[PDB]
């Protein structure tokens, strides 16, 4: 039979541990670092992208800082690929919601119905988990400001300031250490470049390398606006914060 | 009888690997070298005809194929997955594109909607990853000219140039001497020709190369007149004629 | 059919719904209570066929209170009353549809304002200052079109309602056997005990 | 629709009148009838265009498919492939299918597959509105094992009366030849046949 | 509607009146009856005409992904194969009625079919409410071996009958020319006899003839 | 009985100079019952608009649609969409349903914002597309507004012009249906900038 | 590496599918079946073991019958023998159905073969244990056919199958050649009843019984009947002349 | 080697064997004895019925199908059960669609073709049990021996069992006796015993340990077990 | 890990071996066939080997007749050849039902290719161990001669072999076409070309032939048929009468 080639990517270890989550994990450790800080007038999203060559195109690039709301989006650590399925899904699950209620979900459910998805992965079906962790950053009027990271296993949690990918426990150590409640936008955006700065494994942090977000409400305006930030704006907010 | 094979064939190693991927990865390696280069007014993609031997007609065999009228595919490994994917392809520009919205997909689109076909391979019961990596070349109306790669795993990203397959790693590097941000479509051809060379160990002439652009409408292509907006297709494949004319001055 | 009406005034929506439930030739009940509680400051009345008339209502209260605790939150009048009218319009189009209207009236605790929102079988949600759904909008309409102020007290409203109760006691061929009247406010759903005469 | 298929000495001979009619309007005047299941087995259409049309397209596919792996199909297997659809979906079809093939160990055969499905074989069979009028003609000037020449006349005569009384026919008279020598088309047009 | 295809000695021609009608009012005044299936495939259309335009679309669609999978010309019969089996399918609810006309590798064809799917052959056709007008005209100069130039007279001849003659037609002319070797040509608006008189007066109203009750700006940009 | 005869309302669209203008009623009844005097028949999606008569229900439940599906694209192909692409969104959304179809009657207008082009496209409920270049009609009282249009209307009509015409269409037509009126909406739309006017009407 | 004879449709480094080589151990280690085409039809015959004086004689039948003009013999796991031939009963079934003419013994041959090769194309399966012996009359002639495991089969002059194939094989190629003209059906079922009792000496320790059956278009009238009484003694006895 | 080749049935070993059905077959032999033996008039079932405890109730072993047919068993009681339902489905659906009292010749064929399905394809498991069939039909009096190999053979008499070696040659040698036991039930009947008695060893057929069926001519299949058996102790 | 040998996913040098060992198949009835093109006709020739005494040689084919205009010979076992040609027949009959024209041979091939390459990526199928070629005169094309393989792979020939001493077959061929300096014999009668194709056979394969040592088949417009032992006999001894 069949039996014979199946790896059984559902099952405990002697340890109660899922094999698969954890490999995945594993898998994501070695992902550029997505940094995620949450100030008092907004929320930073700072990514290091993983390999480039001067003939790639990094005006029409993005493989890490996606888009799912007009008021959230997720900074990326694995399977780019993967990343996109759940992605995609998690867009729709966005606009049933607005469909339904007439009115945008709230950061925390959408979380929770992707996390709720890669939980399925991890109980029933014999398919291999999703390689990705998001930083998720969003608004909502019920609690403002969010900052959330699911991975494989399905699990999220809620943060100030975190990093997933390649050399997180370096990151969260310096962020555990400069991050202050009362910080502002400007501030975390200089946190957050100082911290994958420190933390990159090449040689100098250069713009080419970097995809930066800001999900700020505008003071002249009222409402809540995310920030993508193009080449050149990394490149200035890069000389700025005294990395040149 | 019956699929049995519900589960994953493709699944994370203690060291986070996904074997299959890196495997399929090692196929596309061992394939005959291809590349494109985006030029300001256009875009080509080239690779060599390897015929499996001299009494074949190389012709009734094209490893560059147009997915829509301003679209083309090219790639490096195994011949068999690209075909059935560029029949895909074609059929998803039409399903999730053309009939929702009556116009042909833009080129990340498709290029998404293609990566997406792969990465199920990635995770589905039963199935290996697709052993090919596509270079996709194309134009639309709001993104203009664009380069696309596809590999195994799913993953895709947008290229100035670039090279896949055997000697990759050389064409690469050489490609970044000769590109610029100024080429124009005759400069990137002929810097494609010239990468090409050095790939080629036989023969290199308009029957041992296939190459095609995607540039400018050819209204002569359309099969039609009387409607001003039909202008006619971005994608043509240069002939075996085209190809040496621009060898001499190579 | 059996009275539902609504009127929203300044700081509150109030809820007048007939107490019969009448089958053929006999009145079998004159103190039914034809209204669902979706949320702590969202009310619904309803009014229409037999048996998906309640098991409508019932099935939309247990809805919102599974959101609720799943939430820990109670979704505004506004968000309710679009998951009520989606529910309707897929119904409409499904092999037997509820034929059930309905007026939901609620206090959006976080807007500080009352909102009374009208929707019938197929689907069909519009926001009124007041609303009736049957033939009692054929006499009520004109009433209120002419007696009705933005800025009336729950009192006014209490009035006003009374005098369209008193129209429809008066011209209307049935006897829906009075009515019950609930307050919808910032504190809540009550319910006014004494309208058999105020 | 006058349709006909007679036997005769030497195979078989199918033959139709020309005309399809939406109510008194003659949408086509030069319709061929005619229909081709097999290199030697035909058969005449009658009833719903659109389901004879779709019925024969299907049986054509069949003794295609037949052909590749059991070689040529007898004209009585053509005539059970006809019913099976038929019969099988009488609920959805308004459908009478004439069915004449010629084979070599059987010559020329004759069936007939009416209304309900059920099929009937015979020397000659005529269907159609048409038929009703030549009833009584053919049954009196039918003969077994005709020539060539006397089975040409003799449809030609029966559909031409055919013609004249009914109005759902008209046009001009084709016919289909089926023996060992292989397969030949005749027509026949107005001024010929009006005036026998 | 008036459709016509006629054949002529190298080639087929397939026009067509411009007016479209919800019961007896004019909605459209100048609509295109004629559709692409392929590039030499063309498609005329009478009844429902959101079935025609659909099933014409459909069908064309897949025709596409059939010449890139043979790597050959689409062929009339397949167009007419593949339109047929799905209004067959269909018991005639999907309300198109078509001439569909065009040139392939094995020559020129013209065919009509019908909702139900039935499907015919010939060299000079008509469907619609003109259909009758049509054919009259068809039925009178139709000769064998028309030369490009005769077709397009008898097929413009043919729908301005109807045009005139029928409510249910009107408006302008277009015409089809599928050639044997060149391209084909789409000649939209090829005759315009119905243009409209000059107007008696001019109804530009003066400004602040209409009484407004509150005005306001509507933000676009997000 | 009839789903696009219980509710009533009408909508207009008009082209005119580097201009567009689309406007509708806002009466909601059932049957000879006035209900609601405030139901908007006009939406817009981006710089698209989007005007839809019929059975209220579908009216609502398509504007729904139509922000769920062009939001998606938004995320997608990271642009707006435009009047033409949306046109035929519209039509293959609605043929869809080809055999239990939404009982409305949409118009789209706009501009193009790559040409500048003004664009109008009226649909019957499955989906076939009426792409006219002056004007496009729906509602309960649209042979009055195919009246007023062919009679006032006249081309390049400057904004300030186009919106006397378009209301006086409208307006006219309205007060010849009974089930039409109620108050009116109209939009006047520039490559740059759009304006709502509420106009003064008749109110029985 | 090994293994690769562990499950069914996977093929070994030389291409060969070892569980169908398996399947044709178990087919070798039956009784001895034969088959003889005569000039108008064709015999069956097969060796039944005596596993003890409790076997009813004459009752526990081999020899199936398909349709009304086609005889089926196998050796091997007679259960699944039975399992080919109901299968071969409704192919025919299907086949008389559409067509109406009953089943070319060819068209049947197929119809059997590709149903057995499906089975090697699976490994949720199991090949057939059983070589098969069969044929009829049909529209033209008479025709002779033996299935493989593999699914392979071919018409045949004379095939036999099971422990004493080798005797019978022997035996009926010495007919083929001093027979050009072609055996009658009587000779056939005579010459039939000897190869088995030559054959069953590669088994001369148990007792065993015969059974012949045929279909010959002059003494059945083309339909497949079984050999009884006289005509069967007959036979017996000419072959228990002919063994001494 | 037989370790690689026994995970399941759709296995067959180098040698041609399913070590699955074989190791099905033993749970057979591990089973408690019972035999069968038919004259000309009459058929006869005789088991041995096992208990656990002398706490315990002695194991059914006989099953009624039809008022004409009948069975024993030896292995897996539960696939004794889902089989004689099976064969009491394919007796019913003879009568009430025919009319037609089932062959016992048919039963068998389709007890067999049943067992097949279960050794031929994956997930599956062979049948653990043995069945011994005995009816009177339109061809008089049958006995039939049903293995979960799917093999099942038609004889005058035998047992399946535990030391059922004994009985069966017991019924080898009287063979020519018993099966001239016609028109005389209690002959047959006693001749069964004696054959079953030819495997016993560790104790002696008691009451409420031996079960005998019986079915012919002019008697519907019924079993006889306790009190109604002693007369033959 | 060992497994990647039993079904088709990749091994670590991304190969697929049950696709490799697939051709290995192809060669276990040790058949030897080629095919090539005429002005206006294709001919396949196939090596027909007899052993046993008992077998009615009538039966024993490996070129099969897929449509009125399409024919095939396969190289390998012939119950795999013969699903694939029962497949390819019903594919030739659906898609002149469906598409209202004949299956071209190279359709046929990139279709049966296609069929293939999925035994390639998914698991519970089995790759076929069989080659075929296909062959015909199509309309559009004209000679056809089309090959798939085990791979999913095919490609269009100005002639081709199959089979163990497919190399002695081809480079004889080659060296036939690079002196004719064009890509099929310029030949109007098939009758010769069936002759070439013989001739040819020989001289690579050192061999002599009988009339039932062979097998032919032709492909003309509009058919496609076999040869009976007399039509080669006929070839046999006209090749004869010249060496």
């Amino acid at each position: 039979g069949s039996r014979r080639y199946d790896s059984r990517t559902t099952i405990f270890s002697p340890e109660g541990r899922l094999y698969q989550v954890e490999y995945a994990l594993e898998s994501i450790s070695h992902a550029g670092t997505a940094i995620g800080i949450m100030a008092s007038d907004g929320i930073v999203l700072a990514a290091e992208r993983k390999v480039t060559s001067t003939l790639l195109e990094q005006d029409t690039s993005t493989e890490k800082l996606y888009k799912l709301n007009d008021k959230i989006a997720v900074a990326v650590a694995g399977l780019t690929a993967d990343a996109e399925i759940l992605i995609n899904t998690a867009r729709i699950h966005a606009q049933n919601y607005l469909k339904t209620y007439n009115e945008d979900i709230p950061v925390e459910i959408l979380v929770r119905r992707l996390s709720d998805i890669k939980q399925g992965y991890t109980q029933h079906g014999g398919l291999r988990p999703f390689g990705v962790s998001f930083i998720y950053a969003g608004y909502d009027d019920r609690y403002g400001y969010q900052l959330y990271t699911s991975n494989p296993s399905g699990n999220y949690t809620g943060w100030k300031a975190i990093s997933v990918g390649a050399n997180t426990s370096a990151a969260q150590t310096l962020l555990q250490m400069d991050y202050k409640d009362d910080m502002k936008v400007d501030d975390a955006i200089e946190l957050a470049l100082k911290t994958l700065s420190k933390t990159t494994d090449s040689s100098a942090l250069t713009y080419d390398r970097l995809e930066f977000a800001t999900i700020r409400k505008g003071a002249n305006d009222g409402e809540v606006y995310q920030k993508i930030f193009k080449p050149q704006e990394i490149k200035d907010i890069l000389v700025k914060t005294g990395i040149t | 009888m019956t699929d049995r094979y519900s589960f994953s064939l493709t699944t994370f190693s203690p060291s986070g690997k996904l074997g299959q991927i890196d495997y399929a990865l090692t196929a596309v390696k061992q394939g005959v070298t291809s590349l494109g280069i985006k030029a300001t007014n256009g875009v080509v993609i080239a690779t060599e005809k390897k015929s499996s031997s001299p009494l074949a007609m190389s012709e009734t065999l094209s490893k560059v194929s147009l997915l829509t009228p301003d679209i083309g595919a090219v790639y490096s490994g195994m011949g068999p997955d690209y075909r059935v994917l560029v029949d895909k392809s074609r059929k998803v520009a039409h399903t999730s594109y053309k009939r929702i919205y009556g116009e042909y997909p833009p080129t990340k689109l498709l290029v998404s909607e293609v990566a997406k076909i792969m990465q199920e391979a990635t995770q589905s019961g039963g199935v290996r990853p697709f052993g090919v990596s596509l270079l996709i070349a194309g134009h639309d109306e709001f993104n203009g000219f664009s380069l696309y790669q596809v590999d195994p795993s799913g993953s895709y990203f947008p290229w100035k140039a670039t090279a896949i397959g055997k000697g990759s790693v050389a064409a690469k590097t050489f490609l970044e001497k000769r590109w610029n941000d100024e080429l124009e479509l005759e400069d990137a051809i002929h810097i494609a020709l010239l990468t090409l060379k050095e790939s080629v160990e036989g023969e290199f002439n308009g029957d041992t190369i296939e190459l095609a652009i995607i540039g400018d409408e050819n209204p002569d292509l359309l099969g039609y007149t009387g409607i001003p907006t039909d202008k006619g297709p971005r994608f043509r494949k240069l002939t075996s004629q085209e190809i040496n004319d621009r060898l001499e001055a190579l | 059919m059996d009275i539902i009406l609504g009127i929203r005034v300044q700081d509150s929506v109030i809820l007048a719904s007939s107490k019969a439930v009448t089958r053929g030739i006999s009145v079998l009940k004159d103190s039914d209570d034809k209204t669902r509680q979706l949320s702590p400051h969202t009310l619904m009345s309803f009014a229409g066929e037999a048996g998906d008339t309640v098991q409508f209502a019932e099935y939309i209260q247990a809805n919102i209170q599974l959101y609720s605790i799943r939430e820990d939150y109670e979704l505004s009048p506004q968000a309710v009353s679009s998951f009520v009218r989606q529910e309707l319009a897929k119904s409409i189009r499904s092999r037997r549809p509820y034929q059930v209207n309905v007026l939901i009236g609620g206090y959006d605790k976080k807007k500080n304002k009352p909102e009374l929102y009208q929707i019938d079988y197929l689907g069909t949600k519009v926001e009124l200052p007041y609303g009736a759904h049957g033939y009692s909008g054929f006499y009520t309409f004109s009433l209120l079109d002419h007696h009705y102020r933005p800025d009336m007290t729950t009192e006014e409203g209490l009035d006003l309602l009374k005098l369209c109760v008193q129209e429809l006691e008066k011209r209307m061929p049935m006897d829906f056997k009075g009515v019950i009247v609930k307050i919808v406010d910032k504190d809540g759903i009550r319910q006014v005990d004494d309208f058999q005469a105020q | 629709t006058s349709i006909m298929a007679v036997t005769f000495k030497d195979g078989v001979i199918l033959g139709a009148d020309s005309r399809t009619t939406t109510g008194a309007y003659i949408a086509n005047r030069v319709t061929d009838k005619l229909t081709r299941v097999h290199d030697k087995i035909w058969c005449c259409r009658s009833g719903s265009a659109a389901d004879t049309q779709a019925i024969a397209d299907i049986v054509q596919y069949h003794l295609e498919l037949y052909t590749s792996q059991y070689g040529t199909p007898s004209t009585e297997t053509a005539a059970s492939v006809f019913k099976e659809l038929c019969y099988e979906n009488k609920d959805n079809l308004t459908a009478g299918i004439i069915v004449a093939g010629y084979d070599d160990k059987n010559k020329g055969e004759v069936y007939t597959i009416p209304l309900g499905g059920s099929v009937h074989k015979l020397p000659y069979a005529i269907a159609g509105s048409g038929s009703t009028f030549i009833y009584g003609y053919c049954d009196k000037n039918f003969r077994e094992n005709m020539s060539k020449e006397e089975t040409v006349d003799f449809i030609k005569h029966s559909l031409s009366q055919a013609i004249k009384w009914d109005g759902s026919s008209g046009g001009v008279i084709r016919m289909v030849v089926l023996t060992a020598a292989g397969v030949e088309r005749l027509i026949f047009y107005p001024d010929e046949y009006e005036q026998l | 509607t008036t459709i016509v295809g006629v054949k002529f000695n190298n080639g087929v021609v397939i026009a067509a009146d411009t007016r479209s009608t919800q019961g007896p009012i004019v909605a459209d005044k100048n609509c295109a009856k004629l559709h692409r299936i392929s590039p030499k495939i063309w498609c005329a259309g009478a009844g429902t005409a959101a079935d025609t335009e659909a099933v014409t679309q459909l069908i064309g669609s897949n025709i596409e992904l059939h010449s890139l999978y043979t790597s050959r010309e689409p062929r009339v019969v397949s167009a007419l194969q593949m339109l047929k089996q799905h209004l067959f399918k269909y018991q005639g609810h999907i309300g198109a009625y078509l001439i569909v006309a065009g040139v392939d590798p094995t020559g020129s064809h013209l065919f009509s079919i019908h909702a139900h799917g039935s499907t015919d052959v010939g060299y000079y056709l008509s469907l619609g409410s003109g259909s009758l007008a049509a054919m009259a005209v068809l039925e009178s100069h139709w000769k064998q071996d028309l030369t490009k130039e005769e077709a397009i007279k008898l097929a413009s001849d043919a729908i301005q009958a109807g045009i005139w003659n029928d409510l249910g037609s009107g408006s302008n002319v277009d015409v089809c020319v599928m050639e044997i070797g060149k391209d084909a040509e789409y000649l939209r608006n090829y005759l315009t006899p119905n243009v409209r008189e000059e107007k008696q007066k001019s109804y530009k109203f003066p400004r602040g003839t209409t009484a407004v009750l509150k005005e306001s700006i509507v933000n676009i940009c997000d | 009985s009839d789903p696009s005869s219980i509710n009533g309302g009408i909508v207009v669209a008009m082209t005119g100079k580097d201009c567009v203008a689309i406007a509708c009623d806002l009466r909601l009844g059932s049957q000879s019952l006035g209900v609601s005097n405030k139901f908007e028949k006009i939406f817009h999606y981006g710089h698209v608009f989007l005007g839809i008569t019929g059975l209220a229900t579908d009216v609502t439940t398509l504007n729904e649609m139509f922000r769920y599906k062009t939001n998606l694209y938004k995320l997608k192909e990271e642009r707006a969409i435009e009047p033409e692409t949306f046109t035929q969104l519209v039509s293959s959304s609605l043929y869809e349903r080809r055999f239990g179809p939404y009982f409305v009657g949409p118009v789209v207008a706009g501009i193009n914002s790559k040409s500048g082009k003004p664009f109008i496209a009226g649909f019957d409920l499955i989906g076939c597309i009426d792409e006219a270049k002056d004007f496009i009609v729906s509602g309960t009282a649209s042979d009055q507004l195919f009246g007023m249009c062919e009679s006032l209307y006249e081309p390049n009509l400057e904004p300030e012009d186009l919106f006397e015409t378009i209301s006086q269409a409208l307006l006219n037509a309205a007060d010849r249906d009974a089930l039409s009126g109620w108050g009116a909406v109209v939009y006047i739309i520039k490559k740059d900038e759009v304006v709502k006017r509420y106009l003064k009407m008749r109110q029985d | 590496g090994t293994g690769y004879d562990l499950s069914n449709s996977v093929f070994s480094p030389d291409g060969r599918n070892f569980q169908v080589e398996y399947a044709v151990k178990a087919v070798e280690n039956g009784t001895t079946s034969i088959g003889i085409k005569c000039n108008d039809g064709v015999v069956f015959a097969v060796e039944k073991l005596i596993t003890s004086k409790l076997l009813v004689p004459q009752k526990n039948v081999k020899i199936q019958v398909v349709d009304r003009h086609i005889g089926c013999v196998y050796s091997g796991l007679i259960p699944d023998g039975r399992h080919l031939v109901n299968r071969g009963r409704e192919e025919a079934a299907s086949f008389k159905k559409l067509y109406k003419t009953p089943i070319p013994i060819p068209a049947f041959a197929d119809r059997l073969g590709q149903y057995v090769q499906a089975h090697t194309l699976y490994n949720s399966v199991r090949p057939f244990g059983v070589s098969t012996i069969f044929g009829g009359v049909d529209k033209n002639g008479a025709h002779l056919y033996m299935l493989e495991p593999s699914g392979s089969y071919w018409g045949y002059k004379g095939a036999a199958t099971g422990k004493g194939r080798q005797s019978a094989k022997a035996e009926l190629e010495k007919l083929v050649d001093h027979h050009p003209e072609g055996l009658s059906a009587r000779e056939a079922v005579k010459q039939a009843a000897k190869i088995i009792y030559l054959a069953h000496e590669d088994n001369k320790e148990k007792d065993f019984e015969l059974e012949i059956s045929w279909c010959s278009l002059s003494e059945t009238n083309g339909l497949h009947k079984f050999v009884k009484g006289d005509l069967l003694q007959e036979a017996i006895d000419f072959a228990q002349k002919e063994i001494n | 080697f037989r370790n690689n080749y026994d995970g399941d049935t759709v296995t067959f070993s180098p040698t041609g064997r399913l070590f699955q059905v074989e190791y099905a077959l033993e749970a057979i032999k591990q089973g408690s004895v019972t035999v069968g033996l038919r004259s000309n008039t009459h058929a006869v079932l005789v088991a041995l019925k096992r208990n656990a405890d002398e706490l315990s109730s002695y194991q059914k072993k006989i099953i009624k199908c039809d008022e004409h047919m009948g069975l024993s068993l030896a292995g897996l009681a539960p696939d004794a059960r889902v089989l004689s339902n099976y064969l009491r489905q394919q007796c019913n659906y003879s009568s009430l669609v025919f009319n037609r009292k089932l062959a016992v010749e048919r039963a068998g064929h389709l007890l067999c073709d049943k067992a097949q399905k279960n050794t031929q394809s994956y997930g599956g498991r062979p049948y653990g049990v043995g069945l011994l069939i005995i009816g009177y039909d339109k061809s008089g009096a049958h006995l039939l021996e049903f293995q979960p190999s799917g093999n099942v053979t038609e004889l005058y008499g035998t047992a399946i069992g535990a030391r059922s070696q004994g009985a069966k040659t017991y019924l080898e040698r009287t063979l020519d006796t018993f099966i001239k036991i016609d028109g005389n039930p209690d002959e047959l009947i006693k001749a069964g015993v004696e054959a079953i008695s030819q495997s016993l060893r560790d104790e002696s057929l008691t009451v409420d340990n031996l079960s005998i069926a019986i079915v012919g001519k002019d008697t519907p299949f019924t079993i006889y077990d306790g009190e109604a058996v002693a007369k033959y102790i | 890990a060992g497994y990647d040998r039993h079904i088709t996913i990749f091994s670590p040098e991304g190969r697929l071996y049950q696709v490799e060992y697939a051709f290995k198949a192809t060669n276990q009835t040790n058949i030897n066939s080629l095919a090539v093109r005429g002005k206006d006709c294709t001919v396949v020739i196939s090596q027909k080997k007899v052993p046993d005494k008992l077998l009615d040689p009538t039966t024993v084919s490996y070129i099969f007749c897929i449509s009125r205009t399409i024919g095939m010979v396969v190289n390998g076992p012939i119950p795999d050849a013969r699903n694939a040609a029962l497949r390819a027949k019903a594919e030739a009959a659906e898609f002149r039902y469906k598409y209202g024209y004949d299956m071209p041979c190279d359709v046929l091939a990139k279709r049966m290719a296609n069929l293939s390459q999925i035994y390639t990526q998914r698991a519970y199928m089995r790759p076929l161990g069989v080659i075929l070629t296909f062959v015909s005169v199509d309309e559009e094309l004209g000679p056809s001669i089309y090959k798939t393989d085990p791979a999913g792979y095919y490609v269009g020939y100005k002639a081709t072999a199959t089979g163990p001493k497919q190399q002695e077959i081809t480079t004889n061929l080659e060296n036939h076409f690079k002196k004719s300096k064009i890509d099929h014999i310029n030949e109007e009668s098939w009758e010769k070309v069936v002759e070439f194709a013989i001739t040819h056979m020989i001289d690579a394969l050192g061999t002599e032939f009988s009339k039932n040592d062979l097998e032919v088949g032709v492909a003309t417009k509009d058919k496609f048929f076999t040869l009976s032992a007399e039509n080669i006999e006929e070839r046999l001894v006209a090749i004869a009468e010249q060496d």
